[PDB]
RNA sequence: ACAGAG
DNA sequence: TCCAGCTCCACTTAA
DNA sequence: TTAAGTGGAGCTGGATGCTCTGT
């Protein structure tokens, strides 16, 4: 079989089929933020440090380029390794001291990889 | 042996001593034969370095023209004085009674 | 393999025809030509090689093997089977070899140096065995060849 | 139209020789030893503790190497120059001083400068008295400005540690056995252990072999012992093509014959095979975690990262049977070069551990026996273990370090002084690994991978032919990099952790592995974007410039190498058929506005490496530049080395002739240096009236051979005269010899020692 | 390439950020799903996350060889004991699944519930691989085995015996399992969304590209132990932060013995204080024949040794300054034997000159660069006081 | 002369194939009298040498062909009542290569040295098909030994001589005649002397051990003479025959 | 031999019987032809052929 | 061919039961009854045919009203089609013409 | 024990 | 680094 | 059924050029 591309993946889930689907995406090790009042040192910034709301915008361009604009900076998005084993997205909640609930929310089919556009970051101010 | 570089070194050097130059012999470059040929004829020598040579034994001239020039020559450490050896009879080993 | 034998055919024809062209324009009293004719030193290959065209440089009887991935040196394109990419020196020793041609000629030269360095151990043991086996054999007065026993 | 030329491009070579190459490689290894690696050895051994009577401990805080000093009769000490050491037959050495924290009942007594030994200081290094002097001040020291250094003086003889050529550890060799089977191996040298492990196909089924196993064992049992128990997940890793499965098929059918279906059963099986130096389960589980494939890390006995590696090995054996792509050991990307500082680092680590263990032994004897006084180890710090360990190893040249099973011999040679070129020539030699075991005719050949790194012509003629080799004029040997930002960058360039996926992805065509020094760091799709971006990050100085990155498309790996010992060479960067180096830059170089390191920062020049010029397309000359060219060669005469650089017009000569001059030119009489009259040597030859060559290379001007030349210009008539010149014999002129042509001096030594004995008696 | 299609808003939810796990089954294909299979238990340790599951396999379907199922159950369990027993019935009822942990950190992984026109991210607390366990064969052997038959320093942490006992301290948590068909799955799936406005400008993520690049690629050394005062020829084209600007001229002028005026604006750029700085430059270079010339004190203080071979010589800076003074009055140094007048070596004079000039036949040296204009900068008064100051330097020479 | 032999190349017995050891390793191979050597050649003269159609027949009687080389597929078949391995012969390719094999002969190529398979277990249901019903090996194996046969059954030899790796036809260039000799790279001289259509009285071998075992000591004696003299002449050395005579 | 710094050995037979065996059997005039193919080895060389 | 158990993922073996042949696991009760014909074809590599047809072989593919060859425009030429590898390859067509004062080979 | 020479 | 003898062990015939 | 003679596979021990010239 051939390989799909991220412009085609997002087009199938918008026009051809209105059904919701769980992506699984990998972000860079540091996002372009500051941990808000978290008592620090310029430490790494992760999605666990930020607060709910809009975080960015996702742009599809002509010629299949896809960008994740996540601040002033734009991160590039590409398709990850095509897994074909079963993957399940599950909640685990320890609602009590010794017992709780496990709930299966759905299957995961596609992986996205987000990476910084190092050429654009460097073409601003070479060294 | 096809050491054509010795034949050019003799020619480039000769054109060099006659006008106070060091001609370069760098690999994949260096001074070309066409340039040094024109230096020799300007100083009155033959462009390919061959000269009219007279025999020192007989005084009559030689038929062939002889190639003449300065070639760098280096003396090697191997000298016959440090290598001539002779034994008539002499000292012998202790275990086997042979020289 | 069929392509290698056609290429080697073309490249041999170049050396031989350029070789037979230099020897027709050399005059008599050309000193290499005198030494080649009387056989005292050299040969018509050597004359043709330093005047007209150095040959195909051959290592173990073949064109230069790939010492990088699918090419001989990084200066040529991959999979290219052209003459100069595999060791054809179009220059003579008068015109001077180019950097890649000089390298291939040095490769072909070292296989003769390395053969001489090997040839001592490769042969001296062989001759020692032969002598120990054969030394007792003497031709006798009754016109026979007998061992010591 | 022709492509224009920048004719000043050759100037990059003098600017390069100011800092790198031309015995500088020797100096920049010894400096790295004494300024950082001596601290790492101390840091790994910073504490010693007697087993008997605990809570008493000696601690090492810091270590210093100091400046050269002589110790004299009435304990006076004074600084010494290299030439005084040559004359008096003593060793040119600086005291190792260490500071210690230790217990005398009071649990913190300190010493700030304890001398524990003496270190031979290599000439022109950072601690030698010669470094940074002016030529008028060399004259006070009786030293020659042109003398290369890079050598030791031990007991008055000049000794050179030769460059040793080695194989790269932590790399999967795939090669044929004697019997024609195909197998694989990986010599897994770490700082704690070196070991070899093999993959064999002795009956059509895959067995792993190691010296700690009494018999080689089926690979499916090793997979099960590492906790990948399902046969499916094993075959997913090995590969999912039908012929790869058919090849691996008879190995599943072996493990199913035994009762090995569980991790505990597999570990029990390995336990009953281990040679004995808990029994069955832990002598197996520890062995897989620590000794088999020991360069691959397992963190908390998670074997996932080792399973992926041993699957990569088996797949390469399978795909090497169908076509015989066995690898060649002769490719120089695989070869590594070990210099002065990396050998001495091993020797000093051995000596320092023997020093601590001898001192521990002293503590264990006296503390539970002798006296109530809480003894101080300072009285037992006998220096002789360090000093005589260093000086005997350098003098004798045998480096028998039983800690790492190493028994090299012939590591050092006396520096030759037959001529100036004989000394500078020896400083660039590369001894090989085989060392004339038998006539192989395989590594003796000139491999094309030696292009620009090692000299084509400068090799001995004799039994050493092709095994002793010399560096080219423009080559650099890397040191070991910090290795930190390479991982942090790579994990942002879209690499995915190999733990997040099953085996099957490794058999996809669009998935390439990334290796760093033989460790797998992940998998990546779109390797071209990775390789290009990594090179950009190198050119702009965020990644260190000696880190090479290259692709193998046949076996689908991207390799990133950051280890020291690999030959680098500079090239000009070319983009869209134009060289980056413009005429403007070269005029700025001559005037002093920039130096060679500014050519690296501005992405005008970059260092390629023998694995990376496999990918690149390199133009020799500007007129050879085509559409797909990446680099341009700076100066092509630097393919030749130092000794071959004397030959005028070597490209007009048949190749064996150049090799012979490279031997003869080391033996020519000449001038050793400016100190040659204040120099007492075993044997010295000098020419009375030397002259400089009338035809000369540019290499002659770089090494300054025309300052102390070796030869005379002879007026040669090329003719046949008198018949006494039939076979290479040459007729000389009597009047020329009388006037001084070829007049030479031979200097010889004679030395006598008068000693004072143990009894109070003396020679007289 | 304009964004002609699907400008998609991206939103972030935290309501499940400490709850959400990715389970994956390396040996089970994406089409065979455990959605039908009844699950009997779920066990977790919430720290050192190690999930275990037990799934029931039926026996009335044809794919179960009951003859073999009776045998394997009889191997594992003693024939009639049933106080503790893996399988309650006489057959193998259950399959147990045991987890392996993929990665220690999961901070960079997010699940993304796509809806039309919008994407909703949610952090993952864990990523686990679930594999079918073969522990029942090990226990079947154990119940076959029993029927048949002031210390020194220690490193417990690096041993499997100690490490397993540490993981035994965490008590098992039991969980009720609600599969994908159950309404609780359709309920809790809404907590992957976040309630918020369609357009919000984010307070965070305000950093610039150059701040972001420096954050993901941190500088190697926070501060170096030595300080470079720069006698060593460091990079003149690199505007070193800790070096003052005026010192970058000093190191440059030691390199570039003569240079034009206008190159200073070309090398510094117009952001320098290009009017006051001449009181710095006057101390290190002075303008001679339309160009700058390096001052004497930069090259040699008064105890330097000879820089060349041959006969040693002592430093004498006025033996240089007189030469550059002669270039200020005359067109050039124009005569054959100035080395006799100034007494020092020809090997000094002809070497010193060689860094500023090129030789023509007999008439000394040629000044290497053309006569640019002095009056490019605005300063009128320096044109006369330069003659006053060079009169003093001449008067110094007039002592010797 | 061994020191004069530069270990030259450009030697292939005139056929641009069938590489041979020559020089010092060939002399070393002769005087060691080892029972096996690298690159053995048997030269077979054909009696009806007139045309190529006769050469290709008897070439196919000596050159090894495997069962897999003449079968267009091999398939496992699992049925509810039995399971077997089936081989369909490509009888078009048989008819071109001029081999004397069919389904009834392939039954005789199998049953020899192949895990004691029974003659009954092999059936010849049509002129193009064979079926091998697997049986339990009953020794260090599982009945699932079909996976052994599926990689082993193609490599069984149906026709020719097992020791012959390859054979080639060689052509003369003289104007007077044109005849084809057959060059055999293999190590069974007796078998090649006994196939129909090889002139057995005029075939020879490099290997002195084969010639001794087949033709006796006096033919081996001549082969030492012929082979040393052949190696010396190629490197342009010359020795009087009386020296190689005494050595032999 | 090739006169490029080559060295050769000399032995002086110490016996009358060893002179005769050296002179009659090993003399150069008795050894103008090689034993191998019977071809002359002591003959003219370069500058004696030219 | 390798087939693996949906339960535990060990390798299946073929065995015989009381009504059918079964794929069976060695470590769990799972069995799969072979109800219908199942097959696996190897398709191995055949011999070269290049030097087998040259030199007046026994070809037979010529038929009445066959096309003339394109150069000579006479039917004095043979033509054939053969598989060069295994029979899943689409057959290639090739032809050779032999006439007086005319030798050629075409595709 | 290493380097040379032929 | 390459190569002959010596000994152990499966594999048919034969009584 | 087994006594025995002979195949095939792994272990073991042997060998690998001639000299001077120096440290
Ligand atoms: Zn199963
Ligand atoms: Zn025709």
């Amino acid at each position: 079989l051939p390989k799909d591309v991220s412009v085609a993946e997002l087009l199938r889930e918008l026009s051809l089929t209105k059904e919701e689907e769980l992506l699984f995406l990998q972000l860079p090790d540091t996002l372009p933020g500051q941990p808000p009042t978290q008592d620090i040192a310029e430490n790494a910034c992760t999605l666990a440090d930020l607060t709910e709301g809009q975080v960015g915008k996702l742009l599809i361009r002509k010629s299949g380029r896809v960008q994740l604009l996540l601040g002033k900076v734009t991160l590039d998005v590409t398709m990850g390794t095509a897994c074909s084993f079963l993957q399940e997205l599950v909640s685990v909640g320890l609602g009590d001291s010794r017992t709780g609930e496990m709930t299966v929310l759905g299957h995961v089919k596609h992986k996205l990889v987000c990476s910084p556009d190092f050429e654009s970051l460097l073409d601003h101010k070479h060294r | 042996r096809m050491t054509v570089g010795k034949l050019i070194e003799l020619l480039a050097g000769k054109a060099g001593v006659l006008d106070g130059r060091f001609h370069y012999g760098t690999a994949f470059g260096g001074s070309k034969v066409k340039d040094v040929c024109e230096d020799l004829v300007r100083h009155g020598y033959n462009y390919l370095g061959k000269d009219y040579v007279t025999s020192g034994i007989t005084g009559e001239p030689l038929e062939a023209y002889i190639y003449f020039g300065p070639v760098y020559y280096q003396k090697l450490k191997h000298m016959v004085l440090d290598k001539m050896h002779a034994r008539a009879r002499g000292p012998r080993a202790v275990l086997t009674r042979q020289p | 393999e069929t392509l290698e034998a056609l290429i080697l055919k073309e490249l041999s024809v170049i050396r031989d025809h350029a070789g037979s062209a230099c020897l027709r324009e050399l005059d008599k009293s050309n000193s290499p030509l005198t030494m080649a004719l009387c056989g005292s030193k050299g040969s018509f290959i050597n004359i043709s090689q330093m005047i007209a065209c150095v040959g195909q440089q051959a290592i173990s009887g073949s064109r230069v093997p790939d010492g990088f991935e699918n090419r001989s040196l990084p200066h040529f394109e991959k999979h290219s089977k052209l003459p100069a990419a595999k060791g054809f020196v179009a220059n003579s020793f008068y015109s001077g070899l180019t950097p890649t041609e000089f390298f291939f000629h040095t490769m072909a030269g070292r296989e003769g140096l390395v053969d001489t360095a090997v040839k001592t151990a490769e042969t001296g043991y062989m001759q020692r065995r032969l002598v120990k086996s054969l030394e007792d054999l003497c031709s006798q007065y009754d016109l026979t060849v007998r061992s010591s026993t | 139209a022709p492509i224009p030329t920048v004719e000043e491009k050759w100037r990059l070579l003098p600017a390069f020789l100011k800092v790198k190459g031309l015995v500088k490689q020797h100096i920049d290894s010894f400096n790295y030893f004494i300024n950082v690696e001596i601290k790492k050895i101390m840091k790994a051994n910073e504490k010693v503790t007697s087993d008997a009577d605990p809570m008493w401990y000696l601690k090492y805080l810091n270590i210093y190497v100091g400046l050269p000093d002589v110790e004299e009769s009435f304990n006076v000490t004074r600084p010494v120059s290299p030439h005084e050491c040559r004359l008096r037959d003593m060793t040119y050495s600086a005291p190792i001083t260490v500071d210690i924290e230790y217990t005398r009942g009071s649990q913190r007594i300190i010493r700030n400068a304890l001398p524990i030994g003496r270190m031979p200081i290599m000439l022109r290094s950072s601690n030698c008295v010669l470094t940074g002097k002016t030529p008028a001040e060399f004259a006070k020291l009786n030293e020659c400005p042109l003398d290369p250094g890079g050598y030791f003086i031990v007991k008055g003889v000049e000794k050179v540690i030769l460059i040793q050529e080695q194989l790269s550890k932590n790399r999967i060799i795939v090669e044929a056995d004697r019997k024609g089977a195909v197998g694989a191996s990986v010599t897994s040298s770490t700082h704690e252990k070196k070991s070899r492990t093999n993959m064999a196909v002795k009956q059509g089924r895959f067995y792993l072999r190691h010296n700690t196993l009494s018999e080689d064992i089926p690979i499916v049992i090793i997979f099960k012992a590492m906790g990948v128990e399902s046969d499916q997940e094993i075959v997913q890793m090995i590969g999912t093509e039908e012929h790869v499965m058919a090849a691996f098929g008879p190995s599943l059918e072996e493990c199913q014959k035994a009762q090995i279906f569980t991790q505990m059963q597999a570990l029990k099986y390995i336990g009953n095979k281990v040679r004995r130096q808990k029994t069955k389960i832990e002598e197996a589980r520890e062995l897989l975690a620590s000794t088999i494939l020991t360069h691959v890390p397992v963190k908390e006995f998670n074997f996932r990262a080792k399973c992926i590696y041993t699957a990569v090995m088996v797949r390469r054996v399978i795909l090497a049977q169908g076509d015989n792509k066995v690898d060649d050991r002769d490719y120089y990307g695989n070869k590594r070069l070990e210099l002065a500082g990396q050998l001495l680092s091993l020797l000093f680590e051995d000596l320092f551990k023997k020093f601590n263990s001898e001192m521990k032994k002293i503590a264990d004897q006296v503390i539970p026996k002798q006296r109530a006084a809480q003894f101080d180890v300072v009285k037992h710090m006998r220096q002789d273990q360090i000093t005589n360990g260093m000086v005997n190893a350098i003098s004798t040249g045998n480096w028998s370090l039983k800690r790492f099973k190493m028994d090299r011999q012939g590591v050092t040679q006396v520096l030759s002084r037959l001529s100036y070129i004989s000394a500078l020539g020896m400083m660039t030699r590369i001894s090989s690994q085989f060392e004339k075991t038998r006539k192989v005719s395989g590594p003796r050949s000139l491999q094309p991978s030696q292009w620009g790194m090692l000299c084509p012509s400068d090799t001995p003629e004799g039994e050493a032919c092709g095994l002793v080799k010399n560096l080219a004029l423009m080559t650099h040997i890397t040191t070991d990099m910090e290795d930190g930002p390479i991982v942090k960058l790579a994990s942002n360039l879209g690499v995915e952790d190999v733990n997040l996926l099953c085996g099957e992805e490794l058999s996809y065509p669009n998935v390439f592995l990334v290796f760093l020094n033989g460790n797998i760091l992940g998998v990546i799709r779109d390797h071209k974007k990775l390789v290009n971006t990594f090179r950009l990050m190198r050119r702009a100085g965020y990644i260190n410039e000696f880190v090479s990155i290259s692709t193998n498309l046949t076996d689908r790996c991207v390799y990133i190498s950051s280890d020291g010992g690999r030959l680098c060479r500079p090239y000009i960067i070319v983009k869209k058929q134009k060289p980056a180096v413009t005429n403007k830059h070269m005029e700025e170089l001559a005037q002093g506005y920039r130096n060679f390191e500014d050519f690296l920062h501005e992405s005008l020049v970059e260092y390629l490496d023998v694995n990376e010029e496999n990918d690149c397309n390199i133009a020799l000359y500007e007129h050879t530049i085509n559409k797909d060219t990446t680099h341009l060669e700076i100066e092509p005469f630097t393919l030749l080395g130092v000794c071959a650089g004397l030959i005028p017009y070597p490209h007009h000569n048949q190749s064996p002739r150049n090799t012979y001059q490279c031997a003869m030119g080391k033996q020519a009489m000449g001038t050793i240096g400016y100190n040659q009259r204040n120099r007492i040597d075993t044997l010295m030859y000098l020419l009375a009236y030397p002259q400089k060559p009338m035809v000369k290379t540019k290499t002659i001007e770089l090494i300054e051979f025309e300052k102390l030349p070796a030869g005379q210009n002879a007026t040669v008539a090329v003719m046949s005269y008198s018949g006494y010149d039939i076979e290479d014999a040459l007729v000389l002129n009597k009047a020329s010899l009388d006037r001084g042509f070829g007049r030479c001096l031979v200097y010889k030594n004679a030395k006598c020692t008068l000693k004072r004995y143990t009894n109070q008696t003396f020679d007289k | 390439d304009d964004p002609v299609v699907q400008e998609i808003d991206v939103y972030l939810a935290k309501s499940l950020a400490e709850k959400l796990y990715l389970f994956q089954y390396p040996v089970r294909p994406a089409s065979m799903t455990y959605d039908d299979i009844p699950h009997l238990s779920a066990k977790i340790k919430p720290k050192q996350q190690k999930v275990e599951l037990e799934m029931a396999i039926d026996t009335l379907n044809p794919n179960y060889c009951r003859s073999k199922g009776e045998q394997i159950a009889l191997n594992v369990d003693g024939a009639c004991a049933d106080e503790t027993s893996t399988y309650s019935s006489k057959l193998m009822d259950k399959q147990t699944f045991c987890s392996s942990q993929t990665t220690s950190n999961t901070s960079r992984y997010a699940a993304a519930l796509y809806r039309q026109g919008e994407l909703h991210l949610t952090p993952l607390h864990g990523i686990l691989q679930l594999r079918p366990s073969f522990s029942y064969l090990d226990k079947a052997d154990a119940k076959h085995r029993e029927r048949e038959a002031e210390q020194a320093r220690q490193r417990r942490v690096q041993s499997y015996e100690f490490l397993q006992k540490k993981h035994a301290e965490e008590p098992w948590v039991h969980l009720h399992y609600y599969g994908l068909r159950d309404s609780r799955s359709e309920h809790e799936r809404q907590y992957l969304l976040c309630p918020g406005s369609s357009g919000v400008e984010n307070t965070e993520l305000v950093k610039s590209p150059s701040e972001y690049l420096m954050m993901l690629m941190p500088p190697s050394q926070e501060e170096e132990k030595d300080k470079p005062v720069a006698p060593s020829n460091v990079l003149s084209m690199a505007q070193l932060r800790t070096l003052p600007l005026a010192d970058q001229i000093k190191i440059l002028m030691k390199n570039v013995k003569v240079m034009p005026f206008a190159n200073l604006m070309s090398l510094l750029g117009p952001s320098i204080d290009s009017v006051a700085v001449l009181r710095g430059i006057q101390k290190v270079a002075m303008l001679v024949q339309g160009n700058w010339v390096v001052k004497s004190d930069i090259l040699y203080p008064k105890d330097s040794s000879s820089p060349h071979s041959g006969v040693p010589a002592e430093v004498l800076c006025r033996g240089r300054d007189f030469v550059m003074w002669k270039f200020t009055q005359s067109r050039w140094v124009v005569r054959k034997e100035v080395a006799t007048v100034t007494k020092l070596c020809a090997e000094d004079v002809k070497d010193f000159l060689e860094h500023m000039a090129v030789v023509r036949i007999n008439k000394g040296w040629e000044f290497i660069l053309p006569y640019d204009g002095e009056f490019i900068k605005k300063h009128p008064d320096v044109v006369q006081r330069q003659h006053m100051l060079w009169t003093g330097i001449q008067a110094k020479l007039e002592k010797v | 002369p061994g020191t004069q032999m530069t270990l030259k190349t450009f030697h292939f017995a005139g056929v641009a194939s069938m590489n041979i050891t020559l020089g010092v390793p060939r002399i070393k191979e002769i005087i060691n009298a080892s029972k096996a050597i690298s690159t053995p050649i048997i030269t077979a003269q054909l009696d009806k040498d007139d045309d190529a159609d006769y050469a290709r027949l008897v070439k196919g009687r000596i050159e090894k062909t495997l069962l897999g080389e003449i079968s267009e597929y091999i398939e496992e078949v699992f049925l509810p009542d039995d399971c077997f391995i089936l081989v369909k012969l490509s009888l078009e390719r048989i008819r071109l290569l001029r081999l004397e094999v069919n389904a009834e002969t392939v039954r005789y190529s199998i049953c020899t040295s192949k895990l004691r398979v029974k003659p009954g277990d092999v059936a010849v249901h049509g002129e193009a098909v064979v079926c091998v019903t697997p049986r339990e090996n009953s020794k260090s194996s599982m009945y699932y030994v079909l996976q052994f046969l599926k990689e082993d059954l193609p490599k069984v030899v149906v026709q020719g001589i097992p020791e012959v790796s390859r054979a080639v036809i060689h052509i003369d260039e003289q104007s007077g005649k044109e005849k084809y000799k057959l060059l055999v790279e293999g190590d069974n001289l007796r078998a090649v002397m006994a196939t129909h259509g090889v002139k057995g009285t005029r075939t020879t071998s490099n290997n002195t051990y084969e010639v001794e075992k087949t033709l006796g000591i006096e033919a081996a004696r001549t082969t030492i003479i012929n082979e040393i003299q052949y190696t010396m002449v190629n490197h342009g050395m010359s020795i009087d025959r009386r020296h190689v005579m005494l050595l032999s | 031999a090739d006169f490029d710094g080559d060295e050769m050995n000399l032995h002086l037979p110490q016996t009358e019987e060893a002179k005769a065996e050296a002179l009659v059997l090993m003399g150069t005039k008795a050894n103008l032809v090689t034993p191998r193919n019977g071809e002359p080895l002591i003959a003219a060389i370069q500058d004696f052929l030219t | 061919m390798l087939l693996f158990c949906p339960g535990c993922g060990n390798g299946l073996i073929v065995e015989e039961g009381q009504r059918c042949h079964r794929f069976s696991c060695n470590t769990c009760p799972y069995v799969h009854n072979i109800t219908r014909k199942v097959t696996n074809r190897k398709y191995p590599k055949l011999k070269e045919v290049d030097d087998v047809l040259g030199g007046a072989a026994a070809w037979e593919n010529v038929d009445s009203t066959a096309e003339s060859c394109p150069k000579c425009e006479h039917p004095r030429a043979y033509f054939m089609q053969l598989q060069t590898r295994s029979a899943d390859e689409p057959m290639t067509t090739f032809y050779k013409c032999c006439n007086a004062q005319c030798g050629h080979r075409w595709r």
